[PDB]
């Protein structure tokens, strides 16, 4: 362990959260919006699919 | 054939209000709820301006 200038992991690790917490963020914000849960296949496969035949 | 005429013209042309109010209602619903979202989204920048420093 040392105390270094050129890296900064726990900067990496802030930034790695904060960037799941806003993906995660944006995609609520875009289920609200919508109003749908299933917005593109990738949130439900087999569910995009019953919902369109529905 | 003329009452006949016109009930059938009112299931084509004719609007079903209670329908029509229930969608309006949805779509009033609908824009507020995209109203909400878009103000809170319209707040991300200032979460990047508040990290600069």
């Amino acid at each position: 362990m040392a105390v270094n200038v050129n890296t900064n992991v726990a900067a990496m690790t802030a930034q790695r959260y904060l960037t799941g917490a806003t993906n995660a963020q944006q995609t609520s914000m875009e289920r609200l919006s919508s109003g749908f849960k299933i917005n593109s296949a990738k949130d439900d496969a087999a569910g995009l699919q019953i919902s369109n035949r529905l | 054939i003329n009452e006949n005429v016109n009930a059938s013209k009112s299931r084509i042309k004719d609007t079903d209000f209670a329908k029509e109010t229930t969608a309006l209602t949805k779509s009033q619903i609908l824009s507020q709820a995209s109203s909400s979202v878009l103000a809170q989204a319209k707040q991300a920048p200032n979460a990047a301006l508040s990290l600069l420093g």
